[PDB]
């Protein structure tokens, strides 16, 4: 439609002359055409959201508005492409503004002026299942399916040969009538029909040892890590995405750092992908937000990934999705709610705050779709708060909807060890009901092994602390034996790099026979104690220093280094 | 020392900050309440101009 | 009724004047892009009627816009043949199970109940957990609040007792041909992981055996968690008293209950807030746990057993005060025994419960129940009590007379209070309860009769 | 009559418009339905209702009928075992009309002119009547029921019917003053029956507790608070004070109760004993308690009904006992309200207007001669409620505004399952220095010296208890730890008062004298024992303590053979020992 201002207070526009608007409505205020929103209708006047701030603007002007509620794009494209929270590409801003952006920019959403490959996997007179198959484009990355939105079941005719074709390009169209092109307009408040929401059973792989065997989510899951970024947490963030099966990676912030966000971003072609080859940046989808990014931006960026990720999780693909800030996502919220009636009223943040923050998590997760195929959407909560308080909205709110906190602590990364999850002050609600399958699908006594295990490291915690103040020397020998049993846990199990390549990608069928051994050696020197045996002795075994070189091999001469390394423990406690 | 911190100090000296807090933030209920109030009666006022 | 928007807030908004609306009327207003939607009618006028609103207000134009009236006050259909099914999202069973057939309509907004129609209880509720039946006596009289934790979960201890309640051959003298073992279960918020969790443990309890199974689904919009917990109440009230079945309402986080409801208030200017949870919050409770009890005449009766979390240990904020207030004692599970291994954890000393001999007594229950009740009691208490003052001077604080109520501290420990999920028997439970009692001098007991010394020693 | 329609609703209030010629405060009746309301706020002609029971299926338009008269509670014949609940209403009846469930828009008469009682004259025609004085006598019951002339009403007399039976509203004595003064009277529920000169109480109260009594009394006319957090013995001791009394009338108004509450309670009350017929507590108990299911001001309207009952009673001459529970019902009441009636809210959504009432209420009891010339008590146990866990909350220092006596009840005594539990350090009382005359003339002179006697013990337990979490006291000397265990059975066998043992759950002068002088003598033998070299480790094993321990194992009503026995092998043998 078309209307005319008549106030400007703040960033937000009010303009009469609209009638017919629609709700969540695409508004380009002024003559300037700011990236704005329709919201909240009263009288023959709308209240306007606008995302950039107005300081050029003028009342009275025209606002044009398409008329047709705000969508989320879908398209080719996007792998291996920058975007932001208004899904702008941040670098075609960067060549055709400058360096510096001046506002009332709007340029595609996706790169449209490219001319994307095609190949048609239907034909006319076949039926078209929705949110599968329409045509599959070649990418190097690996591929891309561009498939039909849901509920668009009908007969297809004119299905043209594989070539290149622009996204506006046209490749297929119904025969029933209603046009398609390869860019799809998706609900931004709305998710995507599914046939079972299933159960998560296989097992979310993040290559690194403790981070995943010890405490998994499994695929599906809902996590956290808690604490700021720069005591070189970030360290997890990266290698975590970079290692962990998936074939798309998504990476998403808002209201993140300065300059630490953007060697984030040009370190993260620098990133290199284990299933490929080559780089993550290949197959990496960029929506984030720095923080001199307009009001609403940072506040609509969640919503954004979220459908995106059921996108490529319809084409059979696995994604890993990494919500970057939650804490400061909030920080938009209060503003704008301030500035209308929707004022604070529960504890110095809006009520409206926890209905928001659910949804994120609600409409992800491992869940089959109408198209038939599989893919997760496994959702890693850094929250960090600037110290958080359990009587703060914030804590108290997420604390609930996520079943995990994979807990760091300061302490823990001083000693410059990834993973340094402080096991203590770590929990996932998910292992109960993951045993079942994990015996299923990976090995025999692999669940059997970590419940069993994990309990070294809790007989130690109380243990050290003051009643151990000089080590053990005028203590007895049961109590010994744990600290023997607990070096080498702590010192080559917890240990692990992400800048040696023998191990900073490890697999399951190198960490079970680590752990295996573990066991076996406090199942040998606790019973070493029982026949007469020393301390010394085990501080002399060459076994110790076998747990060390079993991560410093990686997993092709595993099957090698676990015949002689697991036959050498036997035979070095029926030495003593 | 230790037996007695991780009862009745610790917490306690947390629970004092908490107590304070809420009863300094749910105060501003009021605040917020009266203000609205009050913006109501500021239009009500430029809307006697204009009409009734 | 005339529809006339010229207004748009949150969750309510402007429906010119008013002339077949009620208070609590099923509306249902077409956004005019072919999705549509129902609402509840609140602060109804001759001037501005605000609509409550169910689902998003996206496509929602000024153009081709109706509101129509579908029932005068809330109602919705209860047939005889609900129990064996599972009812999956509002109203209709949404995970393949065809449509629901009602045979009567009536409210489900809740309907009176006289107070001299109530009757105290006389039947034992045995449920498969011998720590908390024993001191805090379950009983179809009470709803007790399960207190969880954080690291101590609420869903563990939610799934647990589901199917583990059974009602007695003629120890309460009362058949258990004459009601069922059948149950119903509420959500008043279920997220993903949660509903995941209750999976596998529905289909242990029989979900489509016996049990009526409502849930939100944990995807469906917010205004449903605040509409589930009065529905799965009045819709149990006529299967209940009329048909003479007694059920047990297994309800859970009545956060996500507060939580969802504040937003509400917060844009029609009730001003939410007490310490930032409704302060309306008791008002619209009242109603939800009203029948909890159990009614005279009719047989079969209705139960509320509560299960919400603590953000803090502490009881200063809403979540757990007034809920407190409100039900009828409290049993709290602590963390204390949850930090050693212990499952379940009970701790009783924080514990404390409305009726302790009331629906039990000899031969309502067993003839030692009643006296083994206040005895397991103040028998840890004076355990617990040395471990204290142990720190405080040297490294020890008792002598041998004390030495005894020690080891009492550590047998009602792991051999009592864990014992994983089995089921226990009001028989097991107390028996053995008498095993650990034999650590103690019996010449030193005095919250407990001296002819019942005689019977089990 | 008022006759307007409806204009907006607004939750359970409704607010309504053609309203012209309505007073604040009356009769109205919403809708056609008739749910009972009260005209409240009135800006312009438009006057705000708020209604007692629900607004469900209650559309706008529909006529709103009002008396022009005020709300006023009926009051005559067939009070006791009756109900008037809190909004004005006999459940007893509902019960059988509206079957199971209560259906609203559904009213009767709050008084039940079903019934019929004889009359036996007091008075005659060519007499001069007074305002509260009585007219004749009624046998209800095991009580005595008078005919209160209305207040402010004078003139001479025309007839008085001969005695017999006759129905409740019609007229007995008809006034030659052209007024035939019906059998029952209204009198508005704000205004309070007169009195010809205020006095101040001083006969006891007992109640049925031992420590509660004995350490902080209250008098017969006198208040207290019992402020009790998270959920603890306050909702159940009250059922445990209400349980036995000294007064003569027992009016309970739990104001709004909670239904899981009302159940035991109701029901309880056809097997306690009643010491004037033998039967029922119900033929001296009246309830006002109303549900909890209904709305807010349901639960406001029911502390005002009570109170007019109350003076009723105290007017005939009789000691009435008053009993609020909860005052987590009457903040909750104007919390809402509040917001309903554009109110604007003082502080933490408690209303400007808060002690307006609340104060009042407080101040109408005390022990008080009449304008009918008789002399009764209002004497009131209102039990507190902090909603949110401290007394730091405006509801709650309000009801510390008055004056009086006072309880304490705390959290951590009440899980050891010894109620009442009762803090020395937090409770004070002006009716021990009141009592005090009454005491050395009925009780015994040595019970204004006695009690001082118990005081001190636990006096100096405040003092040591503190010193004891620092540092043992094995560690302290020898009369350090006398007094320690002397206050031991002050807990483990006296403020333990078992609601389920009846040899505790009874409890009088006797059984409070007694019990203190056994205390007494051990007290003041140990303190020489110990001068001796004798350590209090000894003396635990040594038989004298389980002695004292004898209070809930001896009976009410075959005490007297006990305590004497008992009490000389105190002073015998231990200084043997």
């Amino acid at each position: 439609i078309q209307g005319v201002i008549q106030k400007i207070a703040g960033p937000a526009v009010i303009a009469k002359g609209m009638l017919g608007a629609r709700m969540y409505d695409i508004c380009k205020v002024g003559e300037e055409g700011l990236v704005g929103e329709i919201i909240r209708l009263d009288g023959d006047t709308a209240f306007v959201q606008v995302y950039e701030d107005t300081s050029g603007l003028k009342v009275g002007e025209p606002v044009v508005s398409t008329g047709l509620p705000l969508a989320v794009e879908l398209g080719p494209g996007m792998l291996n492409g920058i975007y932001d929270g208004i899904q702008r590409p941040l670098e075609r801003i960067r060549e055709k503004t400058g360096i510096y952006i001046t506002r009332g920019v709007v340029v595609h959403a996706l790169d449209r002026e490219k001319k994307w490959a095609w190949t048609p996997m239907v034909k006319p007179g076949d039926e078209v299942r929705g949110g599968m198959v329409l045509g599959t484009v070649p990418e190097f990355g690996f591929t891309h399916k561009i498939l039909v939105p849901p509920d668009v079941r009908g007969r297809v005719k004119e299905v043209k040969p594989a070539g290149e074709y622009t996204v506006e390009e046209p490749v297929v169209v119904l025969e029933d009538g209603t046009e398609l092109k390869m860019y799809h307009t998706w609900p931004v408040r709305r998710a995507r029909p599914v046939q079972r929401k299933l159960d998560p059973n296989t097992p979310f792989l993040t290559g690194m040892r403790i981070l995943d065997v010890l405490f998994p989510v499994a695929m599906g899951g809902t996590a956290a890590i808690p604490g700021p970024f720069g005591s070189g947490k970030t360290v997890t963030q990266q290698s975590l995405a970079k290692w962990s099966n998936a074939d798309v990676v998504v990476y998403v912030g808002c209201g993140e750092r300065g300059n630490e966000m953007t060697d984030v971003l040009v370190e993260f072609p620098e990133l290199t992908d284990p299933k490929t080859g080559g780089p993550l940046m290949h197959r990496t989808v960029l929506i984030a937000n720095t923080s001199n990014m307009p009001v609403a931006a940072r506040e609509a960026s969640i919503y954004v990934g979220v459908t995106i990720a059921e996108y490529f999780r319809d084409q059979g693909f696995s994604v890993a999705l990494m919500a970057d800030s939650t804490s400061r996502w909030a920080e938009a919220l209060r503003e704008i709610s301030s500035r209308l009636e929707e004022m604070p009223a529960e504890e110095g943040y809006p009520p409206y705050l926890a209905a928001r923050l659910a949804a994120f998590y609600e409409r992800a997760g491992k869940v089959i779709t109408l198209g038939g195929e599989e893919g997760a959407v496994t959702i890693v909560g850094a929250v960090s708060p600037p110290g958080g308080d359990m009587s703060e909205p914030v804590t108290q709110s997420t604390l609930r909807i996520v079943g995990a906190f994979w807990r760091l602590d300061a302490s823990l990364a001083f000693r410059r060890h990834f993973p340094a999850i402080n096991w203590n002050g770590s929990y996932s609600l998910f292992t109960s009901a993951l045993d079942p399958w994990y015996r299923e699908n990976v090995a025999e006594d692999y669940p059997e092994l970590r419940d069993a295990i994990s309990e070294l490291l809790q007989r130690e915690a109380g243990l050290q602390e003051i009643v151990q103040l000089v080590g053990p020397d005028a203590l007895q020998d049961a109590e010994r034996l744990v600290i023997e049993v607990g070096r080498i846990i702590r010192e080559d199990f917890l240990q692990q790099n992400a800048y040696h390549e023998v191990d900073a990608y490890c697999s399951m069928k190198k960490a079970y026979g680590i752990m295996k051994m573990i066991l076996a050696f406090y199942k040998e020197a606790e019973a070493a104690i029982k026949r007469g045996v020393s301390i010394d002795e085990i501080l002399q075994l060459p076994v110790l220093e076998r747990i060390g070189r079993a991560r410093y091999v990686s997993e092709e001469e595993f099957p090698a280094y676990f015949e002689e390394a697991m036959k050498e423990i036997q035979g070095a406690f029926k030495a003593l | 020392r230790v037996n007695a911190l991780e009862q009745v100090v610790i917490p306690g000296i947390r629970a004092q900050i908490r107590f304070i807090q809420q009863v300094l933030e749910q105060r501003e209920r009021e605040d917020t309440f009266r203000l609205k109030r009050i913006k109501g009666k500021i239009e009500a006022r430029e809307a006697e101009e204009e009409g009734g | 009724e005339y529809t006339g928007i010229t207004y748009i807030s949150g969750p309510l908004l402007f429906v010119e004047n008013a002339k077949d609306l009620a208070y609590g009327a099923i509306v249902d207003i077409k956004d005019g892009t072919g999705r549509v939607r129902g609402g509840q009618v609140i602060e109804v006028s001759e001037e501005y009627a605000v609509i409550q609103v169910f689902e998003e207000t996206t496509g929602l134009d000024l153009a081709t816009t109706s509101v129509s009236l579908v029932e005068d006050v809330a109602r919705l259909g209860v047939s005889k043949e609900m129990l064996g099914r599972r009812f999956n999202g509002i109203g209709k069973p949404i995970d393949g199970l065809p449509p629901i057939t009602p045979e009567k309509r009536l409210p489900i907004t809740g309907l009176p109940l006289n107070p001299v129609a109530r009757r105290k209880p006389e039947q034992f509720i045995q449920t498969g957990i011998s720590t908390i039946d024993v001191m805090n006596t379950l009983v179809r009289g009470q709803k007790l609040p399960i207190f969880s934790g954080s690291g101590l979960p609420a869903n563990e201890i939610a799934a647990q007792i589901a199917r583990q309640a059974t009602v007695r051959p003629d120890l309460s003298g009362e058949g258990e041909k004459e009601e069922p073992f059948a149950v119903v279960f509420a959500a008043m918020g279920i997220t993903q992981r949660e509903l995941s969790y209750f999976i596998q443990e529905f289909e242990r309890t029989g979900a489509l055996s016996r049990s009526v199974l409502f849930l939100n689904k944990a995807d469906d919009p917010t205004i449903e968690r605040i509409l589930t917990p009065r529905m799965a109440l009045t819709v149990a009230e006529y299967l209940a008293f009329e048909h003479d079945y007694h059920v047990l309402v297994i309800l859970t986080d009545m956060t996500n209950y507060c939580e969802a409801l504040r937003e509400i208030g917060a844009a029609r200017e009730e001003i939410p807030g007490r310490r930032g949870y409704p302060g309306y919050m008791y008002t619209d409770l009242a109603t939800i746990y009203e029948r909890a009890g159990v009614v005279e005449g009719k047989k079969g009766s209705v139960t509320q057993i509560p299960i919400l979390s603590m953000p803090d240990d502490d009881r200063t904020h809403p979540i757990p005060d007034l809920t407190g207030y409100i039900t009828e004692g409290q049993i709290q599970l602590s963390r204390e025994l949850h930090r050693k291994g212990i499952y379940p954890p009970i701790d009783p000393l924080p514990s404390l419960s409305r009726l302790m001999n009331n629906g039990v007594g000899k031969g309502k229950t067993r003839e030692d129940h009643k006296q083994v009740s206040d005895q397991l009691y103040s028998a840890y208490a004076n355990g617990v009590d040395i471990r204290k003052l142990v720190a405080i001077i040297g490294e020890d604080a008792l002598t041998e007379n004390d030495r005894r109520y020690l080891q009492f501290a550590d047998a009602f420990e792991r051999f009592f209070i864990n014992q994983g999920q089995q089921n226990r028997s009001i028989e097991e439970s107390l028996q053995i309860a008498w095993a650990l009692l034999s650590m103690l001098p019996q010449g030193e007991l005095k919250r407990i009769s001296k002819d019942h010394i005689g019977k089990y020693y």
